[PDB]
């Protein structure tokens, strides 16, 4: 049995009066200061035992969060009938928490488990007896053909990976294997989709520029599959999402400030991070 | 063709050492052939915080001064 | 202050220094929780 | 046989830079920029090796620091774009890849004190000066080149004002606070002790090789940490020079000159 | 390699750090040890602190004018209310420590001037009257980290019994009648501000006993002279700051008994 490696222990160590100088360092060289307790005090001989276990990319990563909330009514009013499904742009930009740990690093590799979750209430002052519904989350890949209506021929789901939930059940779940075109996901990217020539000079209309504008992961198009019944059902769907096996690059700050949106926009009533202290000397 | 390793140390695993007994192991077994389905990966612990913390050219000693 | 700071004819009395604060290797954390610094309506 | 690691001579092609004072070099996430190996490629074509031709130092136009400065910003493909064979290899091809060598000059005397902060952040995506649109700048106002950038200190986001960036120093143009530059590779010119940084910039991105006239894969930022001051004057300024070379310049994909919206 | 100039030490919960100072010296070329048993005069179970009393302490400032004669300080005097090392002379009748004795002071290159940093093993004074011998009191003989200054007036007061009891502690003569010129045989290193800006000696214990009782006898004494004066021709009158820190190393004590308090004031 391999035992996993533990943090640094501390040696024992007496007092110094030597040259050599531990404390003193520059950190204009783009080092960090390197000294550690044996360096500038006296310590006793320490074993230490503990480990990384919760700092490691996995563990970090591995908890599934919610990314987005979508909303289907199933309702025998004709005024609602273009509600009975929705269209959801897959992104995790959606909820701050998992975006904020993605957005440590630059670039990432994993899969994605993905799970969903259903809540259902009537809307309506007036409820009565509805019948057990079921759901169905398609997926449409980039490219491949949308529902205009919940009742389209789009929802036969041939080529498109389809899962069926019956309510009640456990929620449904799957997992997703790296389909980024790059061999990273960019979380980031510094450009623009297209060039733009000269010829066409505008200052308007580039609104392709950031990470925003390549990204397309499809989208999924969620269905209560159901008949309408005389009392509405509101449904409401949970879209959690759990990166894993993930590998990171080039780690970068996490962000003081709410997003505003899909790209790196700052909220003018918003960029203001800190609190203030009394003092230089408070403690 | 199942795979056994080893389960963190519980509660009542007094054992730090991490290598006590048969007793401390767990049986894994993959049922689906796409990869993306198996569980997490085995902790790995292995780190090279000097990549980013002292990514210096020429070599820097602790006791030796950083500019000479 | 240990002494003070002195500074020749000709040369700024207003100074600053930046400090800086980082782990050590013996360093660890043992749970997670979310974050208590942003978040969205 | 006397040799410090306070000096030190770069050469690259046809130009040798020395310096008398600096605190080492940093090589970005220790690697060293290479070429692209046959186990990890995309293009087919052959690659064009510009060699030595690309692989030189060019100086982009000097800025002042000032007292009152509060940053500047470079984006790195974009401030060579214009210069000399880089340059026009980068319009030429489709695609292309490169390291750097970033090297940052500024001279002051020992009366003189404060300190620039030097970072080099892989995809430096801004923030954009309007609240109207996300994510949205002029191709024009997003690519400077070797001109660059300023950073504020003020948020005044318009509702042709608005397409150009939110340039924040405190929060790094993003809503990043600027302690935690440092995350990034770095390198700090403290008048006390240097007049240099030197950094190594391996090609970072998550494609072996991209379109150049599209993504800029590195940006330059450069802060006071301490701002100038001498005793004599209100109003002291030091010249900041920055000079770039490509590193294993590589291109794939010939096709007529691409020529970008210009002014 | 490393410089002579730089360097770091290192006791108890502290450490020291210096870019200029002309190395260090070890007085008489022995360091502080502990009482070897061949040796040892008590038999008492001894109590050997290792990183109390151990650390070093940072006395009370003083200001380097052209006008200042010089400094002194009674060196177990002057930590005697020095957390753990305070309170175990107290509380032990007997004692014994060596010190580690680091001097500093900065200035800028448009600065001159020069202190002479001697430690001077049973720093005995004259009193300052004419009508009595070795005449001093315990509070004025033992100041604490304030320390005392030296003069280039000798003014006794033979019917001033107060005066009397102060230390007539001329500057050229060293307060005893020696020439300070010949203080260099005493183990001394220079803070010339032209080449340092510190100064580190290493102090065994010096006595006629193994162990002596702190709270009776001065083992050694610190003497900081204006060897050469200040001057910065920026100013009509300039001043850099004098700090003494110094730690007890090698530290013992025997004869556990009360707290022994002082007379004071
Ligand atoms: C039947 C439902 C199947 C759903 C398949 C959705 C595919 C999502 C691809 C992964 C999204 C990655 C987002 C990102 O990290 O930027």
């Amino acid at each position: 049995v391999s035992q996993p490696p533990s943090t640094q222990s501390t040696e024992a160590t007496s007092g110094v009066n030597s040259q050599e100088v531990p404390a003193l360092t520059a950190v204009e060289t783009g080092a960090s200061g390197q000294a550690i307790p044996s360096d500038v005090v006296e310590t006793r001989h320490v074993v230490n035992y503990k480990t990384r276990s919760e700092s490691c990319l996995e563990s970090f990563f591995g908890r599934a969060a919610c990314v987005t909330i979508l909303s289907l009514t199933n309702s025998s009013k004709s005024g609602e009938e273009k509600k009975h499904f929705n269209i959801w742009n897959i992104t995790y930009t959606d909820t701050v928490q998992l975006r904020r740990k993605l957005e440590f690093f630059t670039y990432s590799r994993f899969d994605l488990e993905m799970t969903f979750v259903f809540t259902e209430n009537y809307p309506s002052t007036a409820s009565g007896e509805v019948r057990n519904q079921v759901y169905q989350i398609m997926y449409i890949p980039p490219g491949a053909p949308r529902p205009s209506s919940w009742d389209d021929y789009t929802w036969q789901s041939s080529s498109n990976p389809s899962i069926f939930y019956m309510y009640g059940n456990a929620p449904p779940r799957m997992s997703i294997p790296y389909v980024g075109i790059a061999n990273a996901y960019s979380h980031f990217y510094d450009g623009f989709a297209r060039v733009p020539l000269e010829g066409e000079n505008t200052d308007a209309g580039d609104t392709f520029y950031g990470l925003v504008s390549i990204n397309d992961f499809g989208v999924l198009a969620v269905r209560a599959v159901n008949r309408s019944n005389p009392h509405t059902i509101h449904t409401s769907v949970r879209v959690y999402m759990k990166p894993k096996h993930i590998r990171c690059w080039c780690p970068r700050p996490p962000r003081a400030v709410l997003y505003r949106g899909e790209g790196v926009d700052m909220i003018s009533s918003a960029i203001l991070p800190l609190a203030k202290v009394d003092s230089i000397t408070t403690f | 063709g199942a795979q056994v390793s080893t389960q963190k140390t519980g509660a009542h695993e007094n054992q730090n050492v991490a290598a006590n007994g048969s007793t401390i192991n767990y049986t894994t077994i993959n049922y689906y052939k796409d990869s993306a389905s198996n569980s997490a990966t085995r902790q790995d612990l292995s780190q090279d915080p000097s990549k980013f913390t002292e990514p210096v050219k020429d070599l820097m000693l602790k006791t030796a001064p950083a500019l000479n | 202050y240990q002494t003070r700071i002195v500074v020749p004819a000709s040369t700024p009395t207003s100074m600053f220094m930046l400090g800086f604060v980082s782990a050590c290797p013996d360093f660890s954390v043992r749970l997670l929780r979310d974050t208590p610094h942003i978040s969205q309506s | 046989c006397g040799y410090s690691d306070r000096v030190r001579q770069i050469t690259l092609g046809n130009s040798t830079i020395t310096t008398q004072e600096a605190a080492n070099a940093i090589v970005a996430y220790g690697e060293w920029p290479t070429y692209i190996n046959d186990s990890e490629a995309n293009p087919v074509d052959a690659p064009t090796e510009p060699d030595v031709s690309s692989n030189r130092f060019y100086t982009l136009e000097s800025v002042s620091w000032k007292t009152t400065s509060r940053g500047w910003w470079w984006k790195l493909p974009d401030c060579l774009k214009d210069m000399g064979m880089f340059g026009q290899n980068m319009y030429y091809h489709y695609l292309g890849r490169s390291g750097y060598t970033i090297h940052v000059q500024c001279n002051a005397s020992k009366f003189h004190q404060g300190a620039l902060g030097v970072f080099l952040i892989p995809e430096f995506v801004m923030a954009c000066n309007t609240e109207s649109k996300t994510s949205y700048v002029s191709y024009i106002n997003a690519n400077p080149g070797e001109r660059g950038g300023e950073f504020t200190n003020t948020y005044n986001p318009s509702n042709s004002e608005g397409r150009k960036f939110a340039a924040l120093d405190y929060l790094l143009g993003s809503g990043v606070l600027a302690g935690n530059a440092f995350v990034y590779p770095h390198q700090i010119i403290n008048l006390r002790t240097n007049n240099s940084a030197t950094i190594v910039v391996p090609y970072v991105n998550s494609l072996v090789i991209d379109c150049m006239a599209k993504h800029n894969n590195w940006g330059i930022v450069i802060l006071p940490l301490a701002p100038l001051a001498f005793a004599a004057t209100s109003s002291p300024q030091v010249p900041i020079t920055v000079t770039i070379a490509p590193m294993c310049t590589e291109f794939n994909g010939l096709r007529n000159i691409t020529v970008p919206v210009h002014q």
